[PDB]
């Protein structure tokens, strides 16, 4: 896409559709003639063709209508209209730009942002910028949450995100051109290791990828053309339906045996019936021979009777040598066919052990994916959001992910080491409870207008409650936290004095021994400019490593990588990170999936405001006051990081709505 | 609106093995079972024919006789006519046959001996009483 049509394209919008977004907001365009939509939807594109040529400085509104034409730049109160739309939701000058008009001398509202990651950050900025008094509280004594780096020495790796998931159509690309990112892109090439540490032959690495990408399918057709989603009044998984698909592939396995050799009894006791019928005709014939011979002994001269006899005899035995040769014709039909249908045989099993377990690998890459193991994914609705996946490359953070949410907080209310404990929300305004996680006995008391709460999904589910909300969250909000999946996954970073893997190779594998461990230590990834090799823990062995000290983690690491480059190749490690997500009191888990029985519809209510009761009762309809931002609220983008930076813009330009006023829907 | 080339996924094949438990392994094994039947019934006739396969052995040359080629005649000797009267006490109307047993007479030849000799050799007679058997 390129011209206004690709600024669309790259703002996630349709370049000749107005959204309901914008629907609402002017009622009055998407109403009227066809005409005036199209001039609206250039002002759309146009202004923000020109935000995405340089978006480190703010595009104005005076800035605006001087780079338009006639005759799109004579109705200024629609360009007016549009350009302030575009500067409220986040689709313009949002990041880290230089500001043109200084910021109002007096601010307007009290917002309190509970979270300061990536969704609370964005956020802040977005309301700061609007010209309101904004204050994160974060329990950590960071910034970033789930973009976490380790930094010691020269070493640096992520044990949160590192990886833009393509740029077209990204909100990243345009922070990217804001902050200094250093982005690489990712080389797709993989080589296998199995256990023993040779290599799979390249045979096997396809025919078994194959057979993997054609068992999804299958699940896929079970899904939209079977409605196989329920079984004993329980939902169907992701997992429950591939083990479906695959007995039943061992089934038709059999089912093809047992037919192939019913082809050959048949055929072999059509030559049973046929061998019985020679063994009586050669018998016939030994008799019918020795009459013929006797008949043939009465020396001549003879009477007509015993002329006949001999006459007689050699007719009949010439008829049923005729029958005999016939029936050794149809012998060597029957006994070809047999070898034709011996040589051919079916395929012996479907997957043997050797292929079985690369097709565990596999398997175990998909619970790296989506964070969980399959038996917990939902069979509808697990891929629900690969329809707005970005175009292009993947690429890798190399200089570290935390260089976007530390240049995110400059300049912001952060109040560090400080743990949110209770929030209460009445119709007259809010107050946040929060203690010092150093010293948890120091209370700190905030006030406010409205509260966002970005706080991760993992901790809105713990039992009790590590944040009290008063008065409690609605049924309708809790019972989605309830459903939705919140997964888990480690990286383990290894710093080693020198590189001993493939350097062009930026990711091999590790096929597990067992389908219980097939996510342990799988998948190794060579992706920085200094020796760091970083592990994954994946899938069902994912929790459960979390329960193993670090040098028990490191030392099986060590142990597959010995097996793979050499016994003496492999060095010591100078420095080792594991991470542990899902005991991270301030995470509990690593980002959200669509568990089985849950839909993407979930992520929609995570998003919904809430609005508290009327004070006095019989007082007018109440301001919704408590608001959800983060990566488990965003449907379309779910579990990333520009999924949480769009939920931060999407919140803030909610949050400013209600307390600014709309002026551009008029 | 169809699956992979390849996987076989019906809507009766789908309820069989998610019936229960351990449908999936009972499904299984009755197809091992059916398997290792059909395979020793294979070895059972294999080893039943290959017996009879030795009861063959040298087919039936030892009892083969020669070729006689001899040049099909016209005139019908009174051997000949004797032959015939004989054959059809014996073969009835199988022309063939009795144009084999007599040797150097036609088929055809055979089917006008059956009504220019029909009077003299009563051979309405002689049907009716290969008919009697
Ligand atoms: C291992 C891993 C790898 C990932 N890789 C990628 C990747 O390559 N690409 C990608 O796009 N995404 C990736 N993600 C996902 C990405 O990290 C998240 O989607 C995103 O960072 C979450 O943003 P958030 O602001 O919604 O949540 P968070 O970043 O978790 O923000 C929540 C904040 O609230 C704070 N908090 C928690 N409890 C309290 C409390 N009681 N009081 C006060 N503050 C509290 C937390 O400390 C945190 O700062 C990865 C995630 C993981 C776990
Ligand atoms: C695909 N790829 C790989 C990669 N190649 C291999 C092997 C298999 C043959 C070589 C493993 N990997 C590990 C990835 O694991 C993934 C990636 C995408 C997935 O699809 C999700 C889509 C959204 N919905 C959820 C599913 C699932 C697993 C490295 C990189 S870098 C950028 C792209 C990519
Ligand atoms: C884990 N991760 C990655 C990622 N890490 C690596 C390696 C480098 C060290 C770890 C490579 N890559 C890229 C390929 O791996 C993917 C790509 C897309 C995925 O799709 C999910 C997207 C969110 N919804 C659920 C599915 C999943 C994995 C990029 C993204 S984006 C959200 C998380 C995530």
């Amino acid at each position: 896409p390129s011209g206004v049509e690709g600024a669309a394209f790259q703002s996630r919008l349709p370049h000749d559709r107005m959204t309901s977004q914008e629907a609402a907001c002017f009622p009055d365009i998407i109403s009227g003639p066809q005409q005036t939509q199209k001039v609206f939807l250039f002002i759309r594109n146009r202004t923000l063709q020109l935000w995405l040529d340089n978006p480190k400085i703010q595009l104005t509104f005076e800035a605006t209508l001087q780079q338009l034409e006639a005759p799109y730049n004579s109705d200024t109160v629609l360009v007016h209209r549009v350009h302030s739309y575009l500067e409220r939701h986040g689709l313009i000058n949002f990041g880290i730009y230089k500001r043109i008009k200084p910021l109002p001398t007096k601010k307007t509202g009290k917002v309190i942002i509970i979270g300061s990651g990536v969704s609370g950050l964005a956020a802040a900025r977005q309301l700061q910028s609007f010209g309101m008094d904004v204050t994160l509280l974060e329990a950590r004594d960071r910034v970033g949450g789930r973009v976490a780096t380790f930094r010691k020495g020269n070493y640096v790796a992520d044990l949160g995100a590192m990886v833009v998931t393509g740029l077209g159509g990204n909100p990243m690309a345009v922070v990217s051109k804001q902050v200094n990112m250093e982005l690489a892109k990712i080389k797709q090439k993989c080589p296998l290791y199995e256990a023993n540490g040779q290599a799979v032959p390249k045979e096997k690495d396809e025919m078994v990828e194959q057979e993997f990408n054609r068992l999804l399918e299958a699940t896929s057709y079970l899904s939209h053309q079977l409605d196989f989603n329920v079984l004993n009044n329980k939902p169907v998984s992701l997992g429950q339906a591939l083990e479906v698909v695959i007995q039943l592939q061992e089934k038709h396995v059999k089912d093809e045996q047992i037919e192939h050799w019913k082809k050959i009894v048949k055929t072999q006791e059509e030559l049973k019936e046929l061998l019985n019928k020679m063994v009586n005709l050669k018998e016939k014939i030994k008799e019918l021979h020795q009459q013929y011979k006797e008949a043939s002994e009465v020396k001549p001269p003879r009477d007509i009777t015993a002329e006949f006899l001999v006459k007689s005899k050699h007719r009949d035995l010439t008829a049923l040598c005729k029958e005999y040769d016939e029936l050794a014709e149809t012998q060597g039909k029957l006994e070809e066919k047999l070898q034709e249908l011996e040589a051919n045989p079916p395929s012996d099993v479907y997957l043997s052990s050797r292929d079985r377990q690369i097709l565990d690998w596999h398997f175990a890459n998909l619970e790296f994916a989506n964070a969980t193991p399959l038996s917990t994914l939902s069979l509808k609705h697990w891929d629900q959001d690969d329809d707005f996946e970005f175009t292009g490359s993947h690429l890798t953070v190399r200089n570290g992910y935390s260089c976007v949410p530390v240049a995110l907080a400059e300049g912001l209310d952060i109040k560090l080491n400080t743990a949110v404990r209770q929030v209460r929300y009445t119709a007259s305004g809010c107050e946040v409870i929060a203690v010092n996680t150093r010293s948890t006995s120091q209370t700190f008391i905030y006030k406010c207008d409205a509260v966002l709460c970005t706080l991760p999904l993992g901790v809105l589910k713990q039992q009790p409650p590590a944040v009290q909300f008063v008065p409690p969250l609605p049924e309708w909000k809790t019972s989605a936290v309830q459903r939705m999946g919140f997964g888990n996954l480690n990286k383990v970073v290894l710093c080693f004095d020198r590189v001993f893997w493939d350097p062009s190779v930026n990711l091999f594998g590790h096929v597990g021994s067992t389908t219980a461990s097939r996510g342990e230590l799988f998948l190794f990834w060579n992706l920085y400019k200094a020796p760091i090799l970083l592990a994954l823990v994946a899938g069902e062995a994912a929790g459960i490593m979390e329960n193993i000290s670090d040098d028990v983690i490191v030392g099986r690491c060590l142990a597959i990588l010995k097996g793979i480059f050499g016994s003496s190749a492999v060095p010591q490690p100078k420095e080792t990170v594991v991470s542990r997500w899902r005991a991270d009191p301030w995470a509990r888990g690593s980002y959200s999936y669509v568990a089985a029985g849950s839909s993407g519809n979930d992520y929609d209510l995570m998003a919904q405001p809430i609005t508290p009761g009327p004070s006095i009762p019989g007082a007018p309809q109440p301001i919704p006051r408590l608001f959800f931002a983060g990566e488990h609220t965003i449907r379309n983008y779910p579990a990333t990081v520009h999924g949480a930076l769009l939920s931060g813009l999407r919140e803030a330009g909610r949050i400013a709505d209600q307390f600014l006023g709309a002026m551009y829907t008029l | 609106r169809k699956p992979p080339k390849g996987m076989f996924l019906s809507q009766e094949d789908v309820e069989a093995v998610s019936a229960n438990a351990t449908a999936a392994t009972t499904v299984l094994r009755q197809l091992d079972m059916e398997l290792v039947s059909v395979k020793r019934q294979i070895q059972n006739i294999k080893q039943t024919n290959s017996a009879l396969k030795e009861k063959l052995d040298g087919g039936i040359e030892p009892y083969r006789l020669p070729e006689v080629i001899q040049k099909c005649n016209a005139r019908w000797t009174t051997e000949e006519q004797l032959l015939a009267v004989q054959a059809i006490r014996k073969y009835g109307r199988d022309f063939q046959a009795i144009s084999d047993v007599i040797g150097n007479k036609s088929v055809v030849q055979v089917k006008n001996f059956f009504v220019n000799y029909r009077r003299r050799f009563n051979i309405d007679e002689v049907l009716q009483e290969w008919e009697a058997e």
